[PDB]
């Protein structure tokens, strides 16, 4: 993938 | 930019679709299984193959949400709190320069399926849905 970001704060 | 919480800001992006019943296990640091979920929904007719401007829409993005509405009569198509998002993904397609929003459901997940202008604009989207990520709390 070329770029992703998580949310650390999902849930 | 710290305005995520007074403001709110607006980008251009196509609106193609939004993929449900997704296994909640996907990695949204994997090419393959998106593009295997978006090309068996374009096989299926789900997505289309093609990007016309009838696929025209405004992300408002704000602390509180993400919002997709069209552009033609700016009704809204759907809104996505932040909490309910997951992750969200850049996956450059030949011409398309996908922006992939894994999302909550409203253990499965979904697939908020965009379309960015260029790639410095999913760049910056995904860079503008960080900060967002970051700022609730």
């Amino acid at each position: 993938v070329d770029k992703v970001v998580i949310n650390p704060y999902f849930g | 930019p710290d305005r995520l919480l007074s403001d709110y800001i607006e980008k251009e992006v196509k609106y193609l679709g939004q993929l449900t019943s997704i296994p909640g296990y996907l990695n949204p640091s994997s090419r393959t299984e998106i593009l295997h979920f978006i090309d068996n929904a374009k096989r299926a007719h789900q997505l289309p193959g093609h990007l016309t401007q009838e696929h025209d829409a405004v992300l408002s993005l704000s602390a509180y949400n993400v919002k997709l509405a069209w552009r033609d009569g700016e009704d809204i198509i759907l809104r996505v709190p932040i909490h309910d998002i997951a992750a969200v993904s850049y996956v450059r397609d030949d011409a398309a320069h996908l922006v992939v929003l894994k999302t909550a459901q409203d253990e499965a997940c979904c697939l908020v399926i965009l379309a960015a202008e260029s790639k410095v604009a999913a760049e910056e989207l995904c860079c503008l849905l960080g900060q967002v990520f970051q700022v609730v709390y």
